[PDB]
């Protein structure tokens, strides 16, 4: 028995060889009797560390610094929905009309989309006529009781301005034929920089809040116990499930869900046609008007339209693009307001609590028209934003298996209840929540970084760890000692560009070392 | 108020909140990464191959331009290499890499070659495409048939033996929509890569199963598992520590990060490690993990898709191949231009023929194994002075523990490793390797 | 505990059923139901009630157990959870289909809950807070007849879909002899006449 060896496979190990050594027997033979000679390699290694500068900082006579942000205009809004600044109308949900088509066919009847009418001139837009006669496409189709548009010249305008163009084969190719046409090669542009965000404060606030509505989210049911250890965490996950599924960020979290699927659905149904899907949600309960403590109502929220061009997998790994007309009762601003064309399609009514009896009141209603591009990966991913509540429940478990085991006993009503935790700073003054409001923020915090996912957001949060750590040994009395931080701080500059959630983690940590500095040191000021 | 979610770090270890900041679970860049590949070896030695007639730039045995040593340096060295080999099997025994390699060719021998089958994917070199490894698998058996009689070995030697057989075949059939190829074009397509195959999948497999074979003797070799073992491994490596040293000794930590450990690593190295490893075995397995190396010396990469070119106004695009752009380098950009002359030497139709360099996350359980060789590193000039070293690394992230009894020649015992390791092209990363006292380190996400 | 003094008012409501004269089963038949508006037990219980909507559960309550009473058509297990409601001036106001208690806790008419729960097929069986309770007596109709325990001034009919879906506030406006869909629970759609 033997592997029958060939000839090329022998003359290429007999070629690939070491520089001294130019046939496979020479190395052999030097491998099988190779020695030891340790002093050769200590002169060896020793001359190697001669010639190597190998610097070490200790982090407190050479501190690190404040990262330094870019320049230039504010980073705008981004996300494919629009946050906080939705208006949503709404109507009592049926079983039997449970889906996108029925659910706006519904909305229509009651006259209150059709008397939408948007006017022609733009407060800030580019392309105001296409989205508007667009617009009245999609009434007209919905009224035909049929989600398809058969005519396709808006649609597609507003998908191929980013490219579209003729291709001409190599074979008919020339010197003459390029120098004619003047052809080079395509220069890739690059992301401009931008500043920091103003308002993703105010979002964040915003989020921390409780809306009027509750269960946005659908969540699976709970199978039998057996002992207390399951007792407990069935416990612990309906107390956190009842408190968050009232914030505002559920509905957004909700919305994708929905509006996602149905894109989705619709693309593998109707390739190559276009549609026009609703932006959606479905309520399950409500806070009653004359006392906080929620009531069941299941309810059917309406937040816009969104067309969605052809798409056939095949293009930049089966991008597709859509089109989105959302509902506001905000008036714009520029710099915020830089990818969203605004009209002011009429008045809405609005309807409050006025003792025993609810009562409305006018308000003008505006409309975000916006076109953006999305991919099959994107909807896989936002798809199922609910895996950053399973990432909150495991701070949570955190907080309750260490105590727990500090002291042995049941804490976990205890530190939720009282456990401080500071959240921020108002008025130059450090605030304090219990976690039952930190939570908040910490589901927050991982539903902006889903929303955003991207290299960037990947890199620098990668990268951030370091410091993190370096500082925690700063607290605990360690001389933490890097080689080349300059390098990394560098490393973290040049990551931050044209995604507003990475700008602003960067200037909180910018301020989160300033307030450390007066108890650690290593941070400059 | 300004929200500020950085805050809870203060009063709270960080370790319980560190992951809330994680979420939860093209031509150009080839260029440079080969470009990278050529460039690290620091050196100038080419030597034409016979075999197509190309040039191939070795880059082992032969260290030059010294300055500027800081950045990632490949080019290996043997000696050292085979020496702290000798170290380590000193230290576990003598017949241990021998019992190993039996061990692994016993396991093997009882195999089907079916098993080639479980593969993450692979590329095939009928279609030139990437698919599961049974598709092209059953590609390249039917094809077999087609040409020269089917395969009745069921067996993974026979496959091999089969294998090399076709290295000499010149011509060979296959379905398409029928055709066939000759000897050169059949070599290039076995030897394709994209951004592996099925000819040297089996061979790849037999050096990992023997590396892992060997990482499962070494207490410092966290790859083949994780978790409760890991959380062990630690405790015991932190025991064993606290035990060994005196009081008057103290220690330190380092969490470090190798760079560029797929751009450095060649398997020249792995092929005189395995001879010297099964310098006393069965010549069988002698010649057998002599296989994947070489095939790996000589690895043709496939540019990915080619440039497009456009008038001013981008009212016209052309798309041409890689194989073409060679033939209108005078247009494009000097960044692009200055990336592809260099290397016009080494392309043949379409791809490009890098003599080594490890891009594949292939032959991870040896590379733990030529660290766990560099951390079992020791002689007399460190013994006189009191200083030693031990640690774990995994495939390209290690953790470090150094030991002496002075806050300054712990510096030079660093630096003394750092040579060490850049004496086989084992680098490292300065941006992103830290240390501090032995409370604090990190490995795998695991922040201890 | 809040829980446990609902629980025993229950079961004191329970055991005045007694099988006897001046008990609810003698009243029941009798028909006369402003008399259970001012039993003992109710008069126990009041207090566990919410003060600010104690005059809208009041009104509530003693609508239902009026019309119930009235068509000699009832269910013992309603009753029984809304009776304690019963002993304070009703005054207009918003109902939402939860009788809020004192302690934050609901009852919500018509739907099974952990603090009262009535289940088909278990009649003695009534589950107070997951703790089973026998009744004094037995029943395999008296509790059959619970199509007037849902809604005030309403009546279950068979299904119909065409009819359309509304809310609790909607309702007064309903024309005589119109079907109307609504929600009767958790994804639980009931039609309803007015009655």
């Amino acid at each position: 028995i033997e592997m029958k060896k060939g000839k090329t496979f022998l003359e290429l190990r007999d070629e690939s060889v070491p520089l001294p050594f130019q046939t496979y027997e020479q190395m052999k033979d030097y491998c099988e009797k190779f020695k030891g000679n340790p002093r050769e390699l200590a002169s060896k290694v020793s001359q190697m560390q001669s010639n190597i500068k190998l610097p070490i900082k200790h982090y407190e006579q050479n501190k690190f610094r404040q990262i330094r942000l870019p320049k230039g205009p504010m980073a705008p809004y981004t996300h494919k929905f629009l946050m906080e600044e939705a208006w949503m109308f709404t109507k009592i949900s049926d079983p039997e009309r449970s889906r996108a088509g029925e659910i706006l066919i519904d909305f229509f009847k009651k006259g209150n989309l059709s008397a939408i009418r948007p006017k022609d001139k733009p407060l800030q837009g580019k392309y105001p006529i296409h989205y508007k006669n667009l617009w009245n496409q999609i009434k007209a189709a919905i009224a035909d009781r049929t989600m398809v548009i058969n005519e396709n010249d808006h649609s597609e305008f507003l998908g191929g301005i980013g490219r579209a163009s003729k291709k001409i084969p190599e074979i008919s190719l020339t010197q003459d034929v390029i120098t004619t046409e003047g052809l080079k090669q395509s220069e890739n542009k690059l992301p401009e920089p931008r500043s920091f965000p103003r308002w993703f404060n105010a979002e964040w606030m915003w989020a921390i809040k409780d809306s009027d509505l509750t269960g946005w989210v659908p969540m699976a049911e709970y199978p039998p116990a057996d002992n207390e250890l399951e007792d407990y965490a069935e416990h612990l996950n309906k107390t956190m499930e009842g408190v968050l599924q009232g914030t505002n960020c559920a509905r957004e979290m909700g919305k994708c869900i929905l509006t996602v699927g149905a894109l989705m659905t619709e693309c593998r149904l109707f390739p190559g046609k276009i549609k026009v899907v609703p932006i959606y949600a479905r309520s399950k309960e409500r806070k009653s008007m004359q006392e906080g403590l929620p009531v069941p109502s299941e309810m059917d929220c309406l937040f816009g339209i969104c067309v969605k061009s052809k798409s056939h997998l095949n293009k930049d790994d089966g991008m597709y693009t859509i089109i989105t007309f959302e509902f506001s009762i905000r008036e714009p601003n520029l710099e915020k307001h830089q990818k969203y064309t605004v009209f002011e399609a009429g008045h809405t009514t609005v309807r409050m609590k006025k003792g025993e009896s609810v009562i409305g009141r006018e308000v003008p209603l505006y409309l975000y028209c916006r076109t953006t591009a999305l991919s099959k990966i994107k909807n896989d991913w936002l798809s199922k934003a609910r895996r950053c509540f399973i990432t909150t429940m495991d701070t949570v478990e955190t907080i309750c298996l260490r105590e727990s085991a500090k002291a042995e006993e049941n804490l976990v009503e205890k530190t939720l209840n009282e456990k401080q935790m500071w959240i921020g700073k108002k008025n130059g003054e450090l605030i304090a929540q219990p976690l039952r409001e930190a939570l908040r923020v910490q589901l927050v915090q991982q539903f902006y970084f889903c929303i955003y996912n991207d290299s960037q957001l990947e890199g620098f949060c990668n990268e951030q760890k370091k410091i993190l750590m370096a500082l925690e040994g700063d607290k605990k009395n360690k001389s933490s000692f890097g080689f080349n931080p300059e390098g990394l701080l560098e490393k973290i500059e040049e990551c931050l560009i044209n995604n507003p959630m990475c700008l602003f983690m960067a200037q909180r940590l910018n301020e989160l070392v300033i307030e450390a500095s007066k108890r650690g040191a290593k941070f400059f000021k | 108020m300004e929200i500020n979610p950085y805050l809870m770090f203060l009063n709270n270890d960080v370790t319980s909140l560190i992951s809330t900041t994680y979420p939860y679970t093209s031509t150009k860049y080839t260029l440079e990464t080969i470009k990278r590949t050529y460039d690290y070896s620091r050196t100038s030695v080419e030597k034409t191959s016979k075999v197509f007639n190309i040039p191939r730039r070795k880059f082992c045995n032969c260290l030059e331009d010294k300055d500027e040593l800081v950045k990632p340096t490949g080019n290996v060295d043997i000696s050292s290499l085979l020496g702290l080999a000798e170290m380590m099997e000193k230290r576990m025994g003598e017949g241990f890499f021998k019992h190993c390699v039996m061990e692994a060719e016993t396991e093997i021998l009882k195999m089907h070659f079916s098993r080639l089958t479980e593969g993450r994917q692979t590329y095939d070199w009928t279609s030139e495409r990437n698919m599961p490894a049974a598709t092209a698998l059953q590609l390249t058996v039917d094809a077999i048939k087609e040409t020269e009689g089917p395969f009745k070995g069921t067996t993974m030697l026979e496959y091999c033996n089969k294998m090399i057989e076709m290295l000499d075949w010149k011509e060979i059939k296959f379905k398409k929509v029928i055709d066939s190829i000759k000897h050169d074009e059949f070599l290039i397509r076995a030897l394709t890569i994209n951004t592996p195959g099925m000819i040297v999948r089996p061979f790849s497999k037999i050096v990992e199963t023997v590396a892992q074979k060997i990482c499962e003797k070494l207490k410092e070799s966290g790859l083949p598992v994780g978790g409760n073992e890991k959380k062990a491994k630690l405790k015991t490596t932190v025991t064993s520590l606290n035990a060994r040293m005196n009081s008057d000794q103290f220690a330190v930590n380092i969490t470090g990060d190798n760079s560029k450990w797929n751009e450095c690593q060649q398997p020249e190295a792995y092929l005189a490690l395995l001879a010297y490893i099964t310098k006393d075995s069965s010549d069988l397995m002698k010649d057998l993990c002599s296989v994947a190396p070489v095939l790996f010396c000589n690895k043709f990469v496939k540019l990915g898709q080619g440039i497009r070119l456009s008038n001013k106004r981008k009212t016209k695009e052309v798309i041409i191949k890689a194989e073409k752009m060679g033939k209108y380098k005078n247009l494009m950009r000097e960044e692009y231009k200055n990336l592809f002359e260099p290397l016009e030497k080494y392309i043949q139709k379409d791809v490009c023929f890098l003599p080594g360099g490890m891009l594949m996350g292939m032959f991870n359980m040896l590379s733990t194994v030529l660290g766990v060789s560099t951390l079992c590193y020791m002689d007399e000039e460190l013994k006189a002075k009191g200083c030693f070293w031990t640690g774990l690394q995994s495939s390209d992230d290690f953790v470090l523990f150094a030991v002496a009894s002075n806050w300054s020649n712990i510096h030079w015992t660093i630096r003394r490793f750092n040579a060490v390791c850049k004496l086989i092209g084992i680098n490292m990363s300065l941006e992103k390797s830290y240390g501090s006292l032995p409370e604090l380190f990190e490995f795998t996400s695991m922040f201890f | 505990d809040e829980k446990t003094a609902i629980t025993k008012g229950y079961e004191a409501l329970i055991k005045r059923l007694g099988t006897g004269d001046n008990d609810i089963p003698s009243l029941i038949a009798k028909k006369d139901y402003l008399s259970l508006y001012n039993l003992p037990e109710v008069k126990l219980m009041a207090p566990l009630i919410r003060p600010n909507r104690k005059g809208v559960y009041s009104r509530v309550a003693r609508k239902l157990v009026s019309t119930q009473v009235t068509t000699g058509h009832y269910s013992l297990h309603e009753l029984i959870k809304v009776l304690p409601f019963t002993y304070f001036a009703p005054k207009q106001g918003m109902f939402e289909g939860r009788l809020f208690f004192s302690n934050d806790s609901f009852v919500e008419p018509g739907v099974n809950n952990n603090v009262f729960s009535w289940s088909k097929a278990d009649s003695s069986k009534i589950y107070c807070h997951g703790i089973a309770i026998r009744v004094p007596l037995v029943v395999g109709d008296e509790h059959m007849d619970t199509s007037l325990a849902l809604l005030e001034g309403f009546s279950v009919c068979e299904n119909d879909p065409r009819a359309p879906m509304v809310t609790r506030q909607d309702l007064i406006d309903v024309g005589f002899g119109q079907k109307v869909r609504l929600f009767v629970g958790q994804g639980s759609v009931r039609t309803f006449k007015r009655t």
